[PDB]
């Protein structure tokens, strides 16, 4: 991997945490708060009493095979192998009274979701920071694991009051996957129009899943359909059309003069409906707006914990 | 009220879970009830007025293969009372347990969901979210079918007009369901589509779409019309009249499906001629 001093520390420091958790039990767990919900878990903060350490629970109800419940529980495991600094931490998955646990790294500061509804709109200049990390920790899952995230969302990237951010949510597990695939139904969608129709095109699929997210946290709504004309000064539509709008209609773009021109321009490469002219992480991480966005000194954490009140 | 149950007569008990529009607990009420906590809790004026007209409605039916419905509550909040019912799902049968149904059992399902889909449609009543978790075999013989009607209380309102929303599973919902485009959308012959995907889930073992790990993706594709449940998974000791009419029931044009009168007569013949 490629980390700096303290990157590297960080990590070296959580595995270590990671060794006083053993065998994950039911009853080893109390409940201190609810985190949230959406269409398939909910997620508690907990207290490992064993170890002391805290984490997050999520909890699916999934009413399948036991076979099946049991070849996602096996597949989960990958994910003890998942390390890096844009990914969530992994602490253990189990099975209990009929629901799957995955224990995750606690992100004080919640998720881009959350965040963009106490900010109202996020600054151009944290989503650069945002895009560095999600860029890297979709590199990292594909060139440590042939791992697509196939779930880039608000909703799926965590952030900290250490400032760090980091993917969650992402598909190890493709019996997990059609599992989830055969319930509950969204309001919204962030699924490329490729995806919507068939076959994917390897991450640049991922690559619109981002770019949408970036609209949606910059103008502080999500951009299907976008705004008509008097919604766009202040500065529903059901799902089966909304998902026709991206397919057949032009892509959702940020409005202009209020950003910057590298960060449109980095929206629109990664917007581009043909999969194939989409820009690919390669040719993202060197993009003009990335390159402004690793370079300018942001205090990503400060904003956070003055965004949600928090203290540093 | 007519058919109100006050606050605190019923033994709201353990938490089942949770559906497309509710939470089901299991409770008493002079007996064993199912208590479903709606997910709507606040209704406006216009909307339980609605919904108390539909209760009115739903409370006057009874039939061998229809769950009855109760009453509701007001308080703690917003609920449905209905008949308890021992013993699992079609969908727990099917694509949990692996209960393996002889071809003449399968088919007796088939009738029996027949039946009492025929005698709600008799009655004018839609049931809109017909599926496998909605089928529910009592002493293992008798096939009872839950959470019919209520489009009242499975959308939410702002005034008079009531809003229109997809809810829980997408594999039973028709095109034109999915859509939302046609005006009044579900009609008896989405309910038809709905019975066709279940006679596949019994002639299959399988629920439909079991390549595909998009949702997102079967919405489109089913909504366009691009894509539709592949019947060559049907097995082999399945009859080709139980094949004929699984494909016209899922007819992709809402017109061209058959009503319940005849899909019901259809089962019962095909009963007869059988190894
Ligand atoms: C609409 N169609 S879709 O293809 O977009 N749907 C899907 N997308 C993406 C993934 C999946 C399945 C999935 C889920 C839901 C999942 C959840 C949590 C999880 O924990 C951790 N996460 C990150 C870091 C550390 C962790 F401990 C692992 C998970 O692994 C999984 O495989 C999908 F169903
Ligand atoms: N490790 C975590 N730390 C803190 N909050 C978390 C963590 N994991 C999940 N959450 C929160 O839990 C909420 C619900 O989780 P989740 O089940 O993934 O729904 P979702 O991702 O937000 N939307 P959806 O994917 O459609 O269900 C999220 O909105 C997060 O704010
Ligand atoms: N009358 C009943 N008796 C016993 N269990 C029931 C009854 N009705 C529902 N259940 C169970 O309660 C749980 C949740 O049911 P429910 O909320 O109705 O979701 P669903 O049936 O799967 N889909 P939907 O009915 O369209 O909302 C499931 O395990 C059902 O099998
Ligand atoms: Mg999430
Ligand atoms: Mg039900």
């Amino acid at each position: 991997l490629e980390l700096d001093e303290q990157q590297r520390k960080r990590l070296e420091a959580f595995l270590t945490q990671k060794q006083k958790v053993g065998e994950l039990k039911d009853d080893d767990f109390e409940k201190i708060s609810e985190l949230g919900a959406g269409n398939g878990g909910v997620v508690f903060k907990v207290s490992h009493k064993p170890s002391g350490l805290v984490m997050a629970r999520k909890l699916i109800h999934l009413e399948i095979k036991p076979a099946i419940r049991n070849q996602i529980i096996r597949e989960l495991q990958v994910l003890h192998e998942c390390n890096s600094p844009y990914i969530v931490g992994f602490y253990g998955a189990f099975y209990s009274d009929g629901e799957i646990s995955i224990c995750m790294e606690h992100m004080d500061g919640g998720s881009l979701d959350q965040v963009l509804k106490k900010a109202g709109r996020i600054p151009e200049q944290i989503l650069g920071k945002v895009s560095i990390a999600v860029i890297k920790g979709l590199t990292y899952l594909r060139e440590k694991h042939k791992i697509m995230h196939r779930d880039v969302k608000p909703s799926n990237i965590l952030v900290n009051s250490r400032g760090e951010i980091k993917l969650c949510d992402f598909g190890v597990s493709g019996q997990l996957i059609d599992a989830m695939a055969n319930a509950f139904v969204g309001t919204r969608s962030y699924m490329s129009p490729e995806r919507l129709q068939g076959t994917h095109y390897s991450v640049q699929s991922d690559i619109w899943s981002m770019g949408l997210s970036l609209v949606e946290m910059a103008v502080g709504r999500y951009p299907i359909p976008p705004p008509d004309a008097k919604e766009l000064e202040l500065m529903p539509m059901a799902i089966f059309e909304l998902l026709d709008y991206i397919v057949n209609e032009p892509p959702p773009k940020l409005p202009s003069g209020v950003f910057s021109l590298e960060f449109q321009d980095f929206v629109n490469k990664c917007l581009i409906k043909n999969p194939a002219e989409r820009a690919d992480l390669k040719q993202l991480m060197v993009h003009a707006f990335i390159k402004r966005s690793d370079a300018e000194e942001v205090d990503f954490a400060g904003w956070l914990c003055s965004t949600i009140g928090l203290n540093q | 009220d007519d058919w109100e149950i006050p606050d605190g007569q019923i033994t709201v008990g353990q938490r089942i879970g949770s559906g497309s529009f509710g939470t089901v607990y299991k409770g008493k009420w002079h007996g064993d009830v199912a208590v479903k906590m709606l997910n709507v809790t606040a209704p406006t004026p216009q909307q339980l007025q609605a919904f108390k007209n539909e209760v009115g409605v739903l409370r006057k039916t009874r039939h061998v293969n229809i769950l009855l419905f109760m009453g509701y509550s007001t308080k703690p909040q917003l609920a449905i009372v209905t008949q308890w019912c021992e013993g699992s799902s079609l969908y727990h049968h099917l694509h949990i347990i692996e209960t393996k149904f002889e071809m003449i059992k399968l088919i007796d399902i088939a009738r029996q969901t027949a039946q009492g889909m025929d005698y709600l449609h008799a009655k004018s009543i839609i049931h809109r979210d017909l599926k496998s978790n909605n089928i529910f075999l009592h002493e293992d013989l008798t096939v009872k079918i839950g959470d019919f009607g209520l489009a009242t209380v499975k959308s939410r309102w702002s005034g008079s007009h009531q809003f229109e929303q997809l809810s829980g599973s997408i594999l039973w919902m028709a095109p034109e369901v999915i859509r939302m485009q046609d005006k009044n959308p579900y009609s008896f012959q989405s309910d038809v589509y709905a019975f066709g995907i279940v006679l596949y889930e019994l002639m299959t073992g399988q629920l439909p779409y079991s390549n595909i790990n998009n949702r997102d993706q079967i919405i489109f594709m089913v909504g366009r019309g691009y894509l539709s449940p592949d019947l060559s998974k049907v097995r082999s000791n399945c009859p080709k009249a139980m094949k004929r009419l699984m494909a016209e029931c899922l007819k992709k044009k809402r017109d061209e499906r058959p009503l319940f009168p005849q899909i019901l007569a259809s089962i019962e013949l095909l009963a007869r001629s059988l190894p």
